[PDB]
């Protein structure tokens, strides 16, 4: 069908007939050296810090130091076709990224680039990829929930449009998995989803960008991508390119949720890039502003009060408050938590979610540990069900896992620790959750009730996932207006607290699992 | 759909063939600002018609 | 008149007549394009080149721009005018409210009080954290120190120690932002104002965003309010909110300014950097500043040079710990790594000493068990160090205590818990008489009938 | 490379030159130099550790067309820190500051072929109400260009040449 | 797969504009080339140093 | 014509300065007279003025300051193709062993960039190795990295052979073995193994050993792999040996020494998880065609933590650890099926009967390995009556475990055996859940697959 | 190739007269100043560990007597020093 003639044509022809023929003036410089990727430039007189350069081929490098007669930069792409003695053109330009809400559903590179095979993007303008976040006057408390798909997150560990959420672990844990589902889970609740990936293998993207389209999330995230065979600077700079499509959302009022799938690869990459310039590395060979790198990005993730929307749109927008929510990843060896990278973002996020090793080999996923993991927003974030079904739960369970550290080989005040861990083990049978399975706030909420009303002292551990299977389809056969209803709002009161009672008396009575 | 969009290729670019010349001298023309014939080129854009 | 001839990183070099080159801490100017960017000179070197720090994003910066000196260092507003205002670093009003209407403008970097001019209280500060007050407490006009690693509660507990000396004491109050969350520093703003005590607390950020001379020179300018609300004879509160983030800044600019790297990579000049700060905030015969530092320890490291030479300069340090936080145990101070110059028997009097004395005694006393227990169980104790060991895991949980700031996280309400009633609850656990009760009775609560009360429900 | 170590000299040498007024007595002595540096034998020597002193003197017996004062003490002085390999750098930065001071610019011309001497005219009158020098052009024939021209001063370049039209629409697609 | 043949037709789309792209450039620097006289370099240099 | 001269030498690093208008780029490959032998030399960084540095693919020994140095224009070429089975070659494809020339028709270059995001399969499909422990606890995919960890004599190069075998004769494929910074004793009787075995017909070695400058034992491996994405363009299906991947880690790091930059984390060089997944990227599946890789790895100091096991398993899909103990019950391949590990294994790429047949058998070990103990401590009638048959039922699964191949008959005599999939979840299904109790342990020894366990208890 | 102080108008000075006066041995010029180390040119005479007297009432001991510096370090406040002094 749309393989119409006509429509290639012109879309050449008109590009053909606004091009504008004047010439115009440059400033020029010649490569001196080559080397691991760094370029020296010599000459360029009006160049300026952050600048980008474009070199021939169609690439670009970067400008990091003006030396008193020469100009560092380093190679964004492949870098070997180089040689001394070629021109190099000084655009004016500040290091800038393809904008705008027509990149959602494109795969691109860290330039903004695409590269799927679907062709040139439609984009509103550019953004400056360097860029520092709203003050402190600008922004607003968060208040509005990010519901992911799971049980244990939802309840124990609560995300708010806004906030900024570390997801730490050792190898193979989820932390991947548990951040797509949250991308997936948006697929119909407003917020749009940023997906960029660091030195990542390139199949790993290949297959995530099939689940995406898969569950059909795709068409509302954009993706970025720097796999690991690209050049360090791509890979360095790439997490930056894709906060400047967020804030694209976030200034104007709406909601964007990004994912860096490795902050550490990230570190590991500027690492590079600073020891060969000859930086003097610190502890762990890491250079000095090893923090400032993580901090000035994920500073930018913020919510924005009214008044701020305003002043940027020239007005367009009144009374809405635009907020980035980041998910940042960080990979942690043998599960030390205490090191220096990992420890320098747990000192800027605001919460971490730790899985851990231990659980995960076990069969409990998502492996999420309690008493480690936090969430420095608390309930704020919460609907008004989920904070009061909830309550404490997350510590009943960092007390559980300690006391099974005591109880092993006895135990004592033998009928309350016996109930006590009677109850909680149930709990973690019931937090468990497969994959690419994320259940609405409606069936997080009356499960939550079913298990910290009693009502599953009954059943066996066994039986547990049966339960709750069997329960999700009777409240969807019978009950489905209340689904309804508290879907829409936090919808908390003792109307429906009996409401779920009687639900919860009939279903337990008389239906099988 | 792939046998489909395999056909249509076919049927899209035969008639794009008639279309590459306009733009290449459309291009020409926007580039040089001395307007240019057929007759002195017809033996070079049939080359580029044969090798679309 | 001066010219740009380099631009590293965060660190500008400018050329000037020979004859007219500026001073060392001089601020000049250049226009970043359609902007206005300040720089602090920080070394002279020879022929008129002279070598400076940004205070502000270098992006854009072309080499050949003029700069224009201004003959003065960096000088901020300060006084009563300055109160209930949030201030950058360069002393400029960052709230959206009008000009800062200051009578009186003061230069950031000064000289410390002379010895002559010191003086000493043992005048307590009761603050009601059951731990921070028993093992470590503090006095009037001296310094705190909460030393901690990421995510263990040195924010929480400064905000707490905020909330309970801060609004029971009448003077002005000073709050320094230095690389912190502006997350926390717009939800403390508006915790503040939404209590009608903004208009006594005075507040400078320079928050994690900023570049690195932000975070390098607000501090000072945040020492130099208080300073001058000291000088008035009153008497001040200063919190300044992560102060290792001073060190951090310094050390992200010392390589560019050509000094060679030191022990594990910190700047040659750490500790004359961190003394020349630490040294003016103290008290004084004419009016006393009282001071809460967190202080971040990096990799959880408190071998590190920067929190190894930050110790010395503090009255009472706290000592917060993972390893005690993953136990649930909020605060999460060590006990037996806290410490106060203010614990003598002639200052707090002879019965609390000794109630602080045992309370470590008999916690290091179980230190020393853990590896018997580890390796052989706890089977193999005596009957004697069963005992010790139940007694110290109730002492270990009786430290803990409900923060009116925590009901956030917990909604269980705070409690504020007076000396008279600490010192005698853990002379009660210490002598065993509590010892017919079971541990879980004594994890966050207040005084001690909360937790004979509290095993009524088990 | 030199390019750096080279500016002090030339700055100095300059400045001296021109109190004195024999700016174009300096220039001569100064490319001397740097040609007696470039001779197969001396770069020798100039390699191999020698006493500065000693250098510097079989350096200035080499020599006869140097003022005797202020021509040999640039030699003994470059010698004391070893940088007399940097004449060729200095006398390149001598030139520019020459022609900075007296305010002369020069650009290349580059074209298909050569021009109509009224083209090179007009283009010798604009160049000077775009700087505000002095222009010598210096015109060049370049068939890689097809038509159009390029016009080069210093760092400055303006892409006047078809084949410059072409790789830039070439990239619009 | 509705969504995987859609891909599929934006993909062949993008293609076959690449290709008619580029012939459309190689093939009016060839008529450029093969069409310049001394009269349509003077309009252009002459054009042009009077913007300079 | 040549246009260079050498202008320093030090060890191996050599610098050539070049007319300006002609500097090589990076990468390039140079030659010079080194006496009376050529010498390769490849170009590393591009300094200022024309100067190049270069690492010499070859001894330095020899060389003068200023000897003419001849440009090619091209990365080192080796030669692919069909013509390079059977052979051995160097890291400049010369043929090292004494049968002369290689006859290949075309030559590729050694550098390369990665399989575009838009080239990578639609699909992920598995390999059937033919293996029993290896196709049940640690399956392949078609296009992924395999780690091998057990120690030294356990038999991982008759378990290489057997592969090599395996994907030659049922699938169509080839396979290409690359030994990097090896002992060149362990090469020779590898050669000469695989040579009486039928199977060097089929599969083509290039060798950079611990003897050779640093320069080869780096490159030796990109020269294998891009024989094995030659043989992939054709469309078949590749497996690609590397011998040692941490040598090449640290043939990486003596080069980043020579050139002078400066030590990253534990001295490693600062580039180290660049050139390990500019390497490990190119070993992909395609929509032509796939490359798997079975990857010998050695962790420094048992630590895997050292950032160089740390960097490798971040590529590595499966891992198969070879233990001494299960040699010593005579059951071969010694894979230990408990700390053997793949993340193949999940009900959503294997299937759930596969994923549920792997974990039972797997806790089945797991458990007989404390009654083992219980047993040895306090004798085996201590144990309940129905550990008593937990403990039968490992047994006949830790034989069932054993098989006889195709390259091992010169030591076990029986035949050889290559077991489809399906067959192997049969019968490890089968003695999982007491069908088969009634025979004999011994008929599941050595045996294949299980519908001939029986017709060898039958005459038992 | 680094510079070692060897600016602009020190040369021209060489320049006119390469074989320069004594100058007293007993006077030099602050070239540089930074964290409390001053670069002095001159001071031919000075000692290691000679006290040097500096504007104001100060001093600072000579710890780098170097081919072409004296690296001093100043005791006590440093801020107020400038080249040329
Ligand atoms: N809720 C779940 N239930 C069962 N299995 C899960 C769940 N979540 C994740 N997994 C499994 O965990 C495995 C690894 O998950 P994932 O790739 O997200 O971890 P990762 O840390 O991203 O791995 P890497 O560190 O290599 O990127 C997957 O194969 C998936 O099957
Ligand atoms: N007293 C307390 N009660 C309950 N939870 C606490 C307490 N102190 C800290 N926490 C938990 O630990 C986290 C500590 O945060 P914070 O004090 O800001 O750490 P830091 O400032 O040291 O990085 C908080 O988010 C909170 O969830
Ligand atoms: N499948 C097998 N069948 C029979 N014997 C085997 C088998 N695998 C290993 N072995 C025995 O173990 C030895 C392992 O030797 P080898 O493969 O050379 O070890 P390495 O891996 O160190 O080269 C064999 O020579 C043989 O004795
Ligand atoms: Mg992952
Ligand atoms: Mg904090």
């Amino acid at each position: 069908m749309q393989l119409n003639s006509t429509e290639i044509s012109e879309l050449i022809k008109q590009r053909i007939a606004q091009f504008n023929v004047v010439s115009e003036a440059h400033n020029e410089g010649t490569i001196v050296s080559v080397s691991d990727g760094v370029i020296r430039i010599h000459g360029l007189a009006d160049c300026m810090q952050g600048e980008m350069i474009s070199l021939p081929g169609n690439r670009y490098a970067i400008a990091l130091n003006l030396e008193r007669d020469s100009v560092g930069a380093v190679v964004m792409g492949p870098y070997a076709d180089l040689a001394e003695g070629m021109k190099v053109k000084c655009t004016g330009r500040i290091l800038e990224v393809p904008v705008g809400r027509g990149l959602l559903g494109r795969v691109v590179n860290t330039l903004g680039a695409p590269i799927d095979g679907k062709g040139p993007l439609d984009h509103d303008g550019f953004s400056a990829v360097e860029a520092i976040a709203p003050g402190v006057i600008e922004r607003q408390s968060v208040d509005q929930p990010v519901q992911t798909g799971y049980k244990a997150v939802d309840s124990m560990i609560p995300i708010g449009r806004g906030q900024r959420e570390l997801i730490i672990g050792d190898r193979q844990t989820g932390k991947t998995a548990l951040a797509i589902d949250a991308i997936i889970n948006q697929r119909d609740s407003g917020i749009k989803c940023i997906y960029v990936a660091i030195g990542q293998k390139a199949s790993t993207i290949s297959n995530v960008v099939r689940k995406l389209e898969e569950h059909g999330a795709l068409a509302n995230t954009i993706v970025v991508v720097a796999t690991a065979s690209e050049s360090a600077a791509l890979q360095y700079l790439a997490p930056y390119a894709g906060c400047a499509m967020g804030e694209y959302f976030r200034d104007r009022g709406e909601d964007a949720l990004i994912i860096y799938d490795d902050l550490s690869k990230q570190a590991v990459a500027y690492r590079q890039i600073s020891l060969l310039l000859r930086r003097p590395p610190g502890r762990e060979a890491f250079p000095g502003d090893v923090f400032y790198l993580h901090s000035r990005l994920l500073e930018r993730a913020a919510r924005v009060n009214a008044e701020y929307v305003e002043a940027f749109t020239k007005g367009e927008v009144k009374g809405k408050t635009g907020s980035l929510t980041a998910l940042p990843i960080i990979e942690t060896q043998a599960g030390d938590v205490s090191a220096f990278v990992p420890t320098n973002v747990i000192s800027i996020t605001d919460g971490q979610i730790f899985l851990e090793t231990n659980l995960f080999n076990a069969g409990i996923r998502p492996a999420v540990n309690p008493g480690i993991s936090v969430s420095r927003v608390g309930g704020a974030a919460q609907t008004k069900i989920m904070k009061k079904l909830s309550g404490g739960i997350r510590t009943a369970l960092a007390q559980y896992r300690e006391l099974a550290a005591f109880s092993q080989f006895a135990s004592d005040l033998d009928d309350a620790t016996r109930k006590q861990l009677d109850h909680g083990q149930k709990v973690t049978e019931l937090l468990k959750q497969k994959q690419y399975a994320p259940m609405s706030v409606a069936q997080q909420s009356l499960v939550l009730f079913a298990a910290e009303r009693g009502y599953l002292a009954d059943v066996e551990l066994s039986k547990i996932g049966s339960f709750e299977a069997a329960l999700l389809a009777y409240v969807d056969r019978d009950h489905a207006p209340l689904m309804q209803e508290i879907n829409q709002t936090g919808g908390y009161n003792d109307e429906i607290e009996g409401k779920l009672k009687g639900i919860l008396d009939s279903f337990k009575a008389t239906q099988s699992w | 759909a792939q046998a489909e969009i395999e056909a249509e290729r076919k049927r899209a670019r035969e008639e794009l063939r008639k279309q590459v010349a306009i733009l290449a001298v459309a291009g020409a023309e926007k580039i040089i600002e001395r307007s240019v014939d057929e007759a002195a080129n017809s033996d070079i854009v049939d080359k580029l018609v044969a090798e679309l | 008149t001066g010219k740009i001839v380099q631009v590293i990183g965060a660190v500008v070099d400018v050329e000037f007549p020979q004859d007219a080159v500026p001073r060392v801490y001089d601020a000049l100017e250049v226009q970043n394009g359609n902007e206005r960017l300040v720089l602090e000179v920080q070394q002279q070197l020879g022929g008129g080149i002279v070598r400076t720090i940004a205070m502000g994003s270098s992006d854009g910066l072309r080499r050949g721009l003029d700069v224009k000196d201004l003959e003065h260092p960096i000088e901020v507003p300060v006084g009563k005018a300055t109160l209930g205002r949030i201030m950058n670093v360069l002393g400029e009003p960052v709230d959206m409210k009008g000009e800062i209407g200051e009578e009186e403008r003061w230069a950031i970097h000064r000289a410390a009080p002379s010895y002559e001019e010191l003086s000493n209280s043992q005048e307590l500060l009761e603050t009601g954290i059951k731990v921070i007050d028993l093992m470590a407490p503090f006095a009037k006009g001296g310094k705190v120190g909460l030393f901690g690693g990421a995510g263990v509660g040195k924010t929480v507990n400064m905000m707490e120690l905020i909330r309970n000396i801060a609004i029971e004491h009448s003077g002005y109050s000073v709050f320094a932002g230095v690389g912190e969350r502006t997350r926390e520093g717009n939800d403390f703003y508006h915790e503040m104002t939404d209590s009608n005590v903004i208009d006594k607390v005075s507040l400078v950020y320079g928050q994690m965003n900023e570049p690195p001379g932000n975070r390098l020179r607000v501090a000072l300018t945040g020492l130099t309010m208080a300073e001058k609300f000291r000088d008035e004879g009153r008497d001040v509160l200063l919190f300044v909110d992560n102060i290792y983030r001073y060190t951090l800044a310094g050390t992200e600019v010392s390589a560019l300014l050509g000094r060679m790297p030191s022990a594990v990579g910190y700047q040659p000049t750490l500790a004359e950097e961190m003394g020349v700060l630490q040294e003016r905030i103290t008290s004084t015969k004419t009016g006393s500043i009282t001071s809460v530092q967190a202080v971040y320890v990096p990799a959880d490291d408190l071998t590190d040079p920067s929190p190894a030479t930050t110790f010395a300069h503090l009255d009472a340090t706290v000592v917060l710990s993972r390893q005690i936080a993953s136990l649930g145990i909020y605060p999460a101070v060590d006990p037996l790594d806290s410490t106060s110059r203010q614990l003598d028997p002639l200052v707090v009097g002879q019965e609390h000493y000794d109630t602080a004395r045992g309370v470590q005694s008999i916690l290091q006393r179980y230190q020393e068990l853990k590896d018997i227990i580890a390796i052989l169980g706890m089977d193999e104790l005596s009957e004697e160090d069963k005992l010790v060991v139940a007694r110290a895991r109730k002492i270990q949980r009786f430290l803990s205590q409900p923060f009116f700031v925590a009901e956030v996280f917990t909604g269980s309400p705070g409690k504020y818990v007076s000396l008279k009633d600490t010192i005698r609850g853990f002379k009660g656990i210490m002598e065993g008489e509590y010892d017919h009760l079971p541990e879980q009775a004594f994890y966050m609560v207040g005084s001690i009938e909360e937790a004979v009360e509290k095993a009524k429900k088990l | 490379e030199f390019i750096t170590v080279a500016r002090p000299y030339a700055k100095a040498a300059f400045d001296f030159a021109v109190e004195h007024q024999s700016v174009e007595r300096w220039q001569d002595m100064l490319a001397f130099a740097a040609e007696v540096t470039k001779n197969e034998q001396m770069a020798e020597l100039l390699s191999g550790a020698l006493a500065p002193e000693t250098l510097a003197e079989s350096f200035i017996a080499v020599a006869g067309e140097q003022l005797d004062e202020n021509g040999q003490n640039l030699i003994r002085v470059m010698a004391e820190n070893g940088r007399l390999n940097a004449l060729p750098d200095v006398l390149e930065q001598f030139i520019h500051l020459r022609a900075v001071s007296e305010a002369t610019a020069e650009v290349d011309v580059i074209s298909a072929a050569a021009l109509s001497e009224q083209q090179l005219a007009k283009i010798s009158a604009a160049m000077e109400k775009r700087l505000s020098r002095k222009v010598k052009l210096n015109a060049k024939i370049d068939k890689s260009v097809m038509a159009g021209v390029i016009i080069r001063a210093g760092d400055m370049v303006i892409d006047g040449s078809v084949r410059g039209r072409l790789e830039r629409l070439a990239d619009v697609l």
